[PDB]
C-alpha cells in the first residue's frame, strides 16, 4: 500500500515489493520455452510483431558459440545484459583461451543484478532470460529472474501464458534425455502450441529455433529454416 | 623487478607416454653466492597441472601466492570444472605480457608440466609474454647443455616411457652440475600421471672425475 | 620522397614519386603518395606515412561532418588548420608529418603546407621530401601562372623525374593529378624508365 | 637493463591470384643464436575468406591475433556478418596506430578474397601504414625473395616475354622454391614450410620440409 | 513514517527496517547446525517447488573456504553475495598474513559489512541470517551465527528459519559435546524431518554437509551413501 | 652490519653489532639493531636505516592492531609476512634485509631472513649484512642440530667476533638476546668480554 | 507509479516510457515506404506563419550518402540522435572503411534510448537507406525497440496512414506509385491544402545517393493527384 515506491524499503511482513513488480515484467513479454536432451539443448521462441506489416521481433540471441538466451520482459535491460555476457565472455577466451562455464556466467548475471535489489537510484532488472548452453559438463539449461535468483533447470517456460507449456513438460521430461534432435524440437513447439489460443497455430513468420549440442554450435532458425521443425507436428483438434 | 637479486638456473621438461617430468635444483644464488640451499622452485598446482621456475625467487613466490588463491577459488564452486594446464599457460602469457607492457616485468622463465584428457602439456613463458609448446624445454644455460640431449633422443625414439624420460633428465642434471656454475647437486623431480603430481625429495647425481688424472696424460 | 603542388590559371596540380624505403631496402615501388581525402580535396605524404594517412583520414571524418552539420563543403584554409591543430597536441613526440593541402573554394585555387612541427603556410609552390631541392630548381625555372595544362602536365612530371635521376630514395612512377572547380582528376601513373625514353631522345 | 623487444626470427610470403590467394610461412622460431622449437607457425586462419601472417616479436604475435579473434566475433555480433579482407585491414591499420609510441614490433601479411572472389595482399608497417599488393614478401629474408617475385610474377627486366597469368600449381611451385634457397643463406629460415592457400571452396592447409640446419 | 529508513530512530530508540528483514529470514525454510566434539554438521530444508528444478539447484550450503563452510536462510541473492564478500575476505586475509582466517575473525568482518547496511538511506538492510562453521587442529570446531542486524554469537547448536524454536527444543535434546560426527548427523536428519511439514508445503530435499577430523579440515558435501543411512533413520525414527 | 639468528628447542638466539657507518665515518658505535616487534618477536635490522626503521615501525602497528582483535598472541610467520610484503611491494625504492626471529606457541621457535628482493624462507641458522661473507664457512663448519640456549649464544657470539674483526663496517659490542616461552633475556658484551682468537705473529 | 523511470506499477509498466510515446502523437506525421527500387520519406511541415522560411524546419535530414532519416516528436531528442547517427557513420567508415548498414546505425542509435541523460527521447525516427541487402527501412522508438518495416507511419494521424498503407502496400511496387500512395495518403490526414512548401520528400535507390525533392519535382507530382 505504502512500502512500494522504493526498493531500499522493506515491508512488516518482510517483503520488497519493487521486485515482486519487475517479476511481472516478465508475463508481459511472449513465451519461450527451453528443454534439454543428454546431447543437445534447444530454445523455441514464439514471435511477436507490432504491426500487421512489420518484421517480428527477435527472441533469441547469439551470445557464444557455445551459450545463448531467449528473453522475455523489457528490451532494453535484455540487450544491456547481453552485451555483459558477450564480454564476459570475450574476457574468458582472451585470459584462459577456454570458453567460459554457463554456471559461472549465470553466477555473474546474479552478482550484476542483485545491485538495483539494494542501492537506491537504480532500477530492478525487468527482463527474464532462459540460457541453453554447452560445456565440458553437458548440456544445460539456466533460468535467471528479476529477483537476482536463478536456476537450474531440466526445461522450463517463461512469459505470458506460460504455465501450459510449464504443464506440458512437467509430464513429459522422462523422455526428454533419449530424444534425439527432431523429437526434442517437437516437443519444445508442442509446449509452445499448448500457449497459444485455438484460434492460432504455429507459423514460419512467429517462431524462432536455437540449438546448441557437442558437434554443434549455437545456430539460429528464424523463417524458412523452421519449416523442417514444424513438419511432423500432429494437426491437434481441440 | 628491474633487476633480479636471488635468482635460480635453469629448469627441465620432457614428456612421455602417459605423462610429463620436471626437474630443477634446490639452491637460490645471491649473485655468484650459494645463500638459500633447500628451497623448493617446483609448485603443487592442482592434480593436472604443476609449475616451476628460473629467475627471481619472490616473483616465484607471488605467482605461487596468486594461482593458489585462484586453484582454491575453483574449488570452492564445486561444479565440475577446473583450469586445464593451457589456461594456466595462457594466463601466465597474459600476466607477464601485461607487466612487460608497464616496464614492471616478472623476472621469471618457467615451465609448466601437465595432463588432462588423455594428452601431455609442456609450455613456456619468458618475462616478456613468448610462450611455445614442444616435447621438450631447458631454460637458460640448459638451452646450451641439455635441450641437444633431449631433442637427438626425440628425433630417434618421439614417444618415450616414464623410465627413459627420467633417465634422460637425470643424465642431463649431471651435465649442467658439471658446465654450469650456478648449479648445485641436490634437486627435486615432479611428474604427472593419472594418479596425479609426485614430487620426489633431495635428489644427487653421482659425478666422476677420473679426468683429473691426466696432467701428462 | 619527392612531392610538389602548384596552383595556377586552371587549379592546382599534384604530383609525387611511388617509392618507400627502410634505409637502403626499397620496400615498395607502388604507393599512392596522394592521399584523396575528399572529392574536393587532395593530401600528399612525406615523412611518416602512417602519420600522413592517419592524420588526414582523420581530417576527411571531420570534414565530412563539417558538410552534413553546415550543409557545405569545408574551406582548406579550415581543412589545413583543423590538421596542424591536431598535430600541433603532439609536438616533440615524435611525429614526422609533411603534406600539402589542395583544393578549390569560394575563394580559389588553394595550396596550403603543414609540418608536424606546426608549420602552416600558403603558397603557389612547394615540393616536400628529400628530393624536394631537385624539383624546386626545374619547377622555378619552368613556372608560369599564366601556363597550360598540358605544359603545367609536362612540368610536373619532369620535375619529378629529374628529382628521381640523383636522390637515391625517389624513383618508381609519377603520379599526377589536377585540381579543378568541378573536383580533381587523376592523369597519369608514368614510370620513370618510360619517361627516360621520351626525354632522353 | 630491460629491453622489452626481442626478434624470434620468422618468413612470411603471401601471393594474390584472380581466383585464389595463398600465405606462406616457416615454423621456426629462434632466440639470439638458439631455436627455441621447430613447430611453431606464423600464419592464423581469421575468417573462411581470410589469412594473415605474423613475423617478428612473438609475445606481440600472440596478443595481436587474440586481439583480431575479439574483435571479428564483436563486428559479427554488431551487424550480423563476417567481416571482409579489407576491412579487417583497416582495422588492424588502427589497431596498430593505437600503440604509435610503444608499437607492435610485427610485421604483418593479410591474404584473401575480394568481395567479387578475387584474390587480396594486404602489406603492413608496425604502426598501420598499408597496401594493397600483388605479392609480398615480409620477415627476416624478405630481401631475399622479392626480387625473384618481382621477376618471376611481375615479369620485369626481361623483354619479349609471355605475360601469361599465375596459376595456382605455378604459384605452388614457386613459394616452394623460394623458402628452399632462403634456407640456404637465411640462419632464421628453419624446418619446415606452412602454406595456406585460400579459394572459394575453403582454406586449406600443406606442410612441406625442409633442412633442419 | 518512522519505518522507511536504516537512518532514522523511533521514539524508543528501534530501527524497524533491521527487524523487517529478520522477518524475512523468519518466513524462510530452516536450516540447523550442531557443534560436535570433533567438528560441525550442517543441515537444511530445502523445498523444491517445481519439478522441472534439476537436483542440485539453489544450493543453500556454500563453501567460503577450504576449511570453512556457511549456510544460509532468507533472501538467496542476498546470501550469494554475502558468500562472495566472506571468500574475498578470507582471500586477503591469506594474501596479507600468510594463513587461513580464523572463525571468529571472519565472522566479525562480514558482521560489520552487514551492520553497515544499518546505517544509510541509500540502502536496506541484508535480508538473510547465516551461519558459519569451521575445524582445526589449533581453533578447534567452532560455529558461528551472523543476524542482519550484525550480531555475531557462538555456539553449540541453533537454527535459523521458519521452524528455529521447534529445532532448538530438539537440539538441545543432544549431548552433542559427548558425540562425533557421524552419530550427528542421524540426529540432524531427524530434526529437520520432525519439523518439516508436508501439508504446509510440499515435498523437499535434504542437504548436508561436513567439517572435522573425517575430512581433514576441509568442508565437504556428505557422501550419499551416509546421506541415505541417515535419511532411511530420519524415517525409521518418525515412528513416534 | 652484522646480523645473526638461531633456533633451538625452547626458542631462538640473536645477535647483533653495534656500528653505523656513513662512509668510513662511524657516525654511532652503539647502536641498537635488535628491534621488539612484540613480546615475543625481534628483528635484526640490516641496510638502510631509513627504510628498515620505517617498516619495522608499520610492522609494530599492523602486529599490534592484528594481536589485539584477534586477543591472542601473534605468529612469527604473520609478522615475517608483513615484512615480506613490504618489502616486495617497494623493492624498488628500499635496501633492507631483516632477520625475524622469536617464539610462538603453535610452532616455537623459529626463524626467517627476508633479503633485499623480499622472498621469505624459513631457516635454521640466518645469517645477513656485510660481514656474513667471512662467516658462512664457519658458521656450517661449526653448527650441529641440538644445541641449547648457551652454546647457541656461544656461537653467536664466536661469529659475530669474527665478523667484526674483518669487516671495517662491523664492530663496537655484540648486542644478543635469547627469547622462550618464559620472557627474553638481553645481554650486552664488552672488552674482554668479546671472544680473541689467534692472531699471527710470524 | 507514474512518475519516475525507477518505479514499477504493480502489473510491471514505466509509465514515463509510455508519456514518452504519447509525445510523438504531437509530431506531425511522417511515412516511410519499402520499394526494391528504393525507399521514400514523405512528410508535413505544418509552417505557423508565412514569416518563417520552412527550409529551416529539419523534419527529413541526410545521415549519409546512403541513409536519410525522417523524424517526429521532440526537437532537441532529434538533433542529439541525428548527431550520434552521423557520427557512428563515420566512425565505421574510418574504421573498417565501408558503409554501415540502416540496421546497424538504428542499433548504435537506440543504445542511448538505453541510458537512464535522466529523461526518455521523445522522440521517433524512421531510418531509409540502401544496403547489400537492398533498400531497408527501419522505426526507433523511445524505448530503444528498433525492427524492420516494409511501410510505416510515424505521428499524429499515424494509426489512419498506417490504416490505409495496409491496403494500399504490397510488395511489387514501383517507387513513382508509392510516391503517389503516399502523397495520397498524407492529403487525408491534412486540414491544409497540400502545397509543395507544407511537405518534403526524399528517396534512396541503389544508383543514386539521398535526394531531397525540389519545389519542380514537388509540383510535378502534386498535379498528378
Amino acid at each position: 500500500n505504502q512500502y512500494d515506491n522504493d526498493v531500499t524499503v522493506w515491508s512488516p511482513q518482510g517483503r520488497i515489493h519493487q521486485i515482486e513488480y519487475a517479476m511481472e515484467a516478465v508475463k508481459q513479454g511472449s513465451a519461450t520455452v527451453g528443454l534439454k536432451s543428454k546431447t543437445h539443448a534447444v530454445l523455441v521462441a514464439l514471435k511477436r510483431a507490432q504491426s500487421e506489416l512489420a518484421a517480428h521481433q527477435k527472441k533469441i540471441l547469439h551470445v557464444d558459440n557455445h551459450i545463448g538466451i531467449s528473453i522475455a520482459g523489457l528490451t532494453a535491460d535484455a540487450r544491456l545484459l547481453c552485451n555483459f555476457m558477450r564480454q564476459e565472455c570475450l574476457d574468458s577466451r582472451f585470459v584462459f583461451d577456454r570458453p567460459l562455464p554457463v554456471s559461472r556466467l549465470v553466477s555473474l548475471i546474479g552478482s550484476k543484478t542483485q545491485i538495483p535489489t539494494q542501492r537506491y537510484g537504480r532500477r530492478p532488472y525487468g527482463v527474464g532470460l532462459l540460457i541453453a548452453g554447452y560445456d565440458d559438463m553437458g548440456p544445460h539449461i539456466f533460468q535467471t529472474c528479476p529477483s537476482a535468483n536463478y536456476f537450474d533447470c531440466r526445461a522450463m517456460s517463461i512469459g505470458a501464458r506460460s504455465q501450459s507449456a510449464r504443464t506440458y513438460l512437467e509430464r513429459h521430461m522422462s523422455e526428454f534425455m533419449e530424444c534425439n534432435l527432431n523429437e526434442l524440437v517437437k516437443h519444445g513447439l508442442r509446449a509452445l502450441r499448448e500457449t497459444l489460443p485455438a484460434e492460432q497455430d504455429l507459423t514460419t513468420k512467429n517462431v524462432s529455433i536455437g540449438i546448441v549440442g557437442k558437434d554443434l554450435e549455437f545456430t539460429i532458425y528464424d523463417d524458412d529454416d523452421v519449416s523442417p521443425f514444424l513438419e511432423g507436428l500432429e494437426e491437434r483438434p481441440q | 623487478t628491474q633487476n633480479p637479486m636471488v635468482t635460480g638456473t635453469s629448469v627441465l621438461g620432457v614428456k612421455f607416454e602417459g605423462g610429463v617430468v620436471i626437474a630443477a635444483d634446490m639452491l637460490g644464488s645471491y649473485g655468484s653466492l650459494a645463500r638459500f640451499r633447500n628451497i623448493s622452485r617446483i609448485m603443487r598446482v592442482n592434480n593436472s597441472t604443476m609449475l616451476g621456475a628460473s629467475g627471481d625467487y619472490a616473483d616465484f613466490q607471488y605467482l605461487k601466492q596468486v594461482l593458489g588463491q585462484m586453484v582454491i577459488d575453483e574449488e570452492l564452486l564445486g561444479d565440475g570444472h577446473s583450469y586445464s594446464p593451457r589456461a594456466i599457460h595462457s594466463w601466465l602469457t597474459r600476466a607477464m605480457y601485461s607487466r612487460r607492457s608497464k616496464m614492471n616485468p616478472l623476472w621469471n622463465t618457467m615451465v609448466i608440466g601437465g595432463y588432462a584428457d588423455g594428452e601431455s602439456f609442456l609450455g613456456y613463458v619468458d618475462m616478456l609474454g613468448v610462450a611455445y609448446e614442444a616435447p621438450s624445454l631447458a631454460t637458460g644455460y640448459g638451452a646450451y647443455l641439455a635441450q641437444p640431449l633431449l631433442r637427438e633422443v626425440l628425433e630417434k625414439q618421439p614417444v618415450l616411457s616414464q623410465t627413459e624420460a627420467r633417465d634422460l633428465v637425470e643424465r642431463c642434471m649431471r651435465v649442467l652440475y658439471y658446465r654450469d656454475a650456478r648449479s648445485y647437486n641436490r634437486f627435486q623431480i615432479a611428474t604427472v600421471t593419472e594418479k596425479g603430481v609426485e614430487i620426489e625429495g633431495p635428489l644427487s647425481t653421482e659425478t666422476n672425475w677420473d679426468i683429473a688424472h691426466m696432467i701428462s696424460g | 620522397t619527392t612531392t610538389l603542388a602548384f596552383k595556377f590559371r586552371h587549379g592546382v596540380i599534384v604530383a609525387a614519386d611511388s617509392r618507400a624505403t627502410a634505409g637502403a631496402y626499397i620496400a615498395s615501388q607502388t604507393v599512392k603518395k596522394v592521399i584523396e581525402i575528399n572529392p574536393y580535396l587532395l593530401g600528399t605524404m612525406a615523412g611518416g606515412a602512417a602519420d600522413c594517412s592517419f592524420w588526414e583520414r582523420l581530417l576527411a571524418r571531420q570534414c565530412r561532418i563539417y558538410e552534413l552539420r553546415n550543409k557545405e563543403r569545408i574551406s582548406v584554409a579550415a581543412a589545413s588548420k583543423l590538421l596542424a591543430n591536431m598535430v600541433y597536441q603532439y609536438k616533440g613526440m615524435g611525429l614526422s608529418m609533411g603534406t600539402m593541402i589542395c583544393g578549390w573554394d569560394k575563394r580559389g585555387p588553394g595550396l596550403y603546407y603543414v609540418d608536424s612541427e606546426g608549420n602552416r603556410i600558403s603558397g603557389a609552390t612547394f615540393s616536400v621530401g628529400s628530393g624536394s631541392v631537385y624539383a624546386y630548381g626545374v619547377m622555378d625555372r619552368g613556372y608560369s601562372y599564366d601556363l597550360e595544362v598540358e605544359q603545367a602536365y609536362d612540368l610536373a612530371r619532369r620535375a619529378i623525374y629529374q628529382a628521381t635521376y640523383r636522390d637515391a630514395y625517389s624513383g618508381g612512377a609519377v603520379n599526377l593529378y589536377h585540381v579543378r572547380e568541378d573536383g580533381w582528376i587523376r592523369v597519369s601513373s608514368d614510370n620513370v624508365a618510360d619517361l627516360h625514353e621520351k626525354y632522353s631522345g | 637493463r630491460f629491453s622489452p623487444y626481442v626478434f624470434n626470427g620468422g618468413t612470411i610470403l603471401a601471393i594474390a591470384g584472380e581466383d585464389f590467394a595463398i600465405v606462406a610461412s616457416d615454423t621456426r622460431l629462434s632466440e639470439g643464436f638458439s631455436i627455441h622449437t621447430r613447430d611453431s607457425p606464423k600464419c592464423y586462419k581469421l575468417t573462411d575468406k581470410t589469412v594473415i601472417g605474423c613475423s617478428g616479436f612473438h609475445g606481440d604475435c600472440l596478443t595481436l591475433t587474440k586481439i583480431i579473434e575479439a574483435r571479428l566475433k564483436m563486428y559479427k555480433h554488431s551487424n550480423n556478418k563476417a567481416m571482409t579482407t579489407g576491412a579487417i585491414a583497416a582495422m588492424l591499420s588502427t589497431i596498430l596506430y593505437s600503440r604509435r609510441f610503444f608499437p607492435y614490433y610485427v610485421y604483418n601479411i593479410i591474404g584473401g578474397l575480394d568481395e567479387e572472389g578475387k584474390g587480396a595482399v594486404y602489406s603492413f608497417d608496425p604502426v598501420g601504414s598499408y597496401q594493397r599488393d600483388s605479392f609480398k614478401a615480409g620477415g627476416s629474408a624478405s630481401a631475399m625473395l622479392q626480387p625473384l617475385l618481382d621477376n618471376q610474377v611481375g615479369f620485369k627486366n626481361m623483354q619479349n616475354v609471355e605475360h601469361v597469368p599465375l596459376s595456382l600449381d605455378r604459384a605452388m611451385r614457386l613459394v616452394k622454391d623460394v623458402f628452399i634457397s632462403a634456407a640456404e643463406r637465411d640462419v632464421y629460415t628453419g624446418d619446415a614450410l606452412r602454406i595456406c592457400i585460400v579459394t572459394k571452396e575453403g582454406i586449406r592447409e600443406e606442410t612441406v620440409s625442409l633442412r633442419k640446419d | 513514517g518512522y519505518d522507511l529508513s536504516a537512518s532514522t530512530f523511533s521514539p524508543d530508540g528501534r530501527v524497524f527496517q533491521v527487524e523487517y528483514a529478520m522477518k524475512a529470514v523468519e518466513n524462510s525454510s530452516t536450516a540447523i547446525g550442531i557443534r560436535c566434539k570433533d567438528g560441525v554438521v550442517f543441515g537444511v530444508e530445502k523445498l523444491v517447488l517445481s519439478k522441472l528444478y534439476e537436483e542440485g539447484s539453489n544450493k543453500r550450503l556454500f563453501n567460503v573456504d577450504r576449511h570453512v563452510g556457511m549456510a544460509v536462510a532468507g533472501l538467496l541473492a542476498d546470501a550469494r553475495s554475502l558468500a562472495d564478500i566472506a571468500r574475498e575476505e578470507a582471500s586477503n586475509f591469506r594474501s596479507n598474513f600468510g594463513y587461513n582466517i580464523p572463525l571468529k575473525h571472519l565472522a566479525d568482518r562480514v558482521a560489520m559489512y552487514v551492520h553497515a547496511y544499518t546505517l544509510y538511506s541509500a540502502v536496506r538492510p541484508f535480508g538473510c541470517s547465516f551461519m558459519l562453521g569451521s575445524y582445526s587442529v589449533n581453533d578447534g570446531a567452532q560455529l558461528y551465527m551472523i543476524d542482519p542486524s550484525g550480531v555475531s554469537y557462538g555456539y553449540w547448536g541453533c537454527a535459523i528459519g521458519k521452524a528455529r524454536q521447534a529445532a532448538k527444543t530438539e537440539i538441545e535434546k543432544l549431548q552433542m559435546k559427548e558425540m562425533t560426527c557421524r552419530d550427528i548427523v542421524k540426529e540432524v536428519a531427524k530434526i529437520i524431518y520432525i519439523v518439516h511439514d508436508e501439508v504446509k508445503d510440499k515435498a523437499f530435499e535434504l542437504e548436508l554437509s561436513w567439517v572435522g577430523e573425517l575430512t581433514n579440515g576441509r568442508h565437504e558435501i556428505v557422501p550419499k551413501d551416509i546421506r541415505e543411512e541417515a535419511e532411511k533413520y530420519a524415517k525409521e525414527s518418525l515412528k513416534e | 652490519t652484522t646480523i645473526m639468528a638461531v633456533q633451538f628447542d625452547g626458542g631462538v638466539v640473536l645477535g647483533a653489532d653495534s656500528r653505523t657507518t656513513t662512509g668510513s665515518y662511524i657516525a654511532n658505535r652503539v647502536t641498537d639493531k635488535l628491534t621488539p616487534i612484540h613480546d615475543r618477536i625481534f628483528c635484526c635490522r640490516s641496510g638502510s636505516a631509513a627504510d628498515t626503521q620505517a617498516v619495522a615501525d608499520a610492522v609494530t602497528y599492523q602486529l599490534g592492531f592484528h594481536s589485539i582483535e584477534l586477543n591472542e598472541p601473534p605468529l612469527v610467520h604473520t609478522a615475517a609476512s608483513l615484512f615480506k610484503e613490504m618489502c616486495y611491494r617497494y623493492r624498488e625504492d628500499l635496501m633492507a634485509g631483516i632477520i625475524i626471529a622469536g617464539w610462538d606457541p603453535q610452532e616455537g621457535g623459529q626463524v626467517y631472513s627476508v633479503p633485499m628482493g623480499g622472498m621469505m624462507v624459513r631457516q635454521s641458522f640466518a645469517i645477513g649484512g656485510s660481514g656474513s661473507s667471512y662467516i658462512y664457512g664457519y658458521v656450517d663448519a661449526t653448527y650441529r642440530e641440538g644445541m641449547t640456549k648457551e652454546e647457541c649464544l656461544q656461537f653467536t657470539a664466536n661469529a659475530l667476533a669474527l665478523a667484526m674483526e674483518r669487516d671495517g663496517s662491523s664492530g663496537g659490542v655484540i648486542r644478543l638476546a635469547a627469547i622462550a616461552e618464559s620472557g627474553v633475556e638481553r645481554q650486552v658484551l664488552l672488552g674482554d668480554q668479546i671472544p680473541k682468537f689467534a692472531v699471527a705473529t710470524l | 507509479y507514474d512518475r519516475g523511470v525507477n518505479t514499477f506499477s504493480p502489473e510491471g509498466r514505466l509509465f514515463q516510457v509510455e508519456y514518452a510515446i504519447e509525445a510523438i502523437k504531437l509530431g506531425s506525421t511522417a511515412i516511410g515506404i519499402q520499394t526494391s527500387e528504393g525507399v521514400c520519406l514523405a512528410v508535413e511541415k505544418r509552417i505557423t506563419s508565412p514569416l518563417m522560411e520552412p527550409s529551416s524546419i529539419e523534419k527529413i535530414v541526410e545521415i549519409d550518402a546512403h541513409i536519410g532519416c525522417a523524424m517526429s516528436g521532440l526537437i532537441a531528442d532529434a538533433k542529439t540522435l541525428i548527431d550520434k547517427a552521423r557520427v557512428e557513420t563515420q566512425n565505421h567508415w574510418f574504421t573498417y572503411n565501408e558503409t554501415m548498414t540502416v540496421e546497424s546505425v538504428t542499433q548504435a542509435v537506440s543504445n542511448l534510448a538505453l541510458q537512464f541523460m535522466s529523461r526518455p527521447f521523445g522522440v521517433a525516427l524512421l531510418f531509409g537507406g540502401v544496403d547489400e541487402k537492398g533498400p531497408q527501412l527501419f522505426h526507433m522508438d523511445p524505448s530503444g525497440t528498433f525492427v524492420q518495416c516494409d511501410a510505416r507511419a510515424i505521428g499524429s494521424a499515424s494509426e489512419g496512414a498506417q490504416s490505409s498503407l495496409q491496403e494500399v502496400y504490397h510488395k511489387s511496387m514501383t517507387l513513382k506509385e508509392a510516391i503517389k500512395s503516399s502523397l495520397i495518403i498524407l492529403k487525408q490526414v491534412m486540414e491544409e491544402k497540400l502545397n509543395a512548401t507544407n511537405i518534403e520528400l526524399a528517396t534512396v535507390q541503389p544508383g543514386q545517393n539521398f535526394h531531397m525533392f525540389t519545389k519542380e519535382e514537388l509540383e510535378e507530382v502534386i498535379k498528378d493527384i
